[PDB]
């Protein structure tokens, strides 16, 4: 029924976080 | 919020924060003119 789970991730540092809100169309992206 | 917590740290274990997307509103912390210790030598209040 869970299928949202996270493995590991120690998370030593992670000073970083930019949680923000977001025939099928052609999803194209560059990175 | 961080400076009106609830409990402080302890002293053999020192929490170390690190500040990230956030502005020294220097204002705050300079309105109360409570700084009594100013011994802040080798640097200078103007340059900020
Ligand atoms: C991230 O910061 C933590 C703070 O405890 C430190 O232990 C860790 O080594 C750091 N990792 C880096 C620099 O990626």
């Amino acid at each position: 029924m869970e299928s949202e789970f996270r493995v590991y991730s120690s998370a030593n540092n992670c000073t970083f976080e930019y949680v923000s809100q977001p025939f099928k169309n052609l999803r194209e992206f560059v990175f | 919020e961080v400076f009106n917590a609830t409990r402080f740290a302890s002293v053999y274990a020192w929490n170390r924060k690190r500040i990230s997307n956030c502005v020294a509103d220097y204002s705050v912390l300079y309105n109360s003119a409570s700084f009594s210790t100013f011994k802040c030598y080798g640097v200078s209040p103007t340059k900020l």
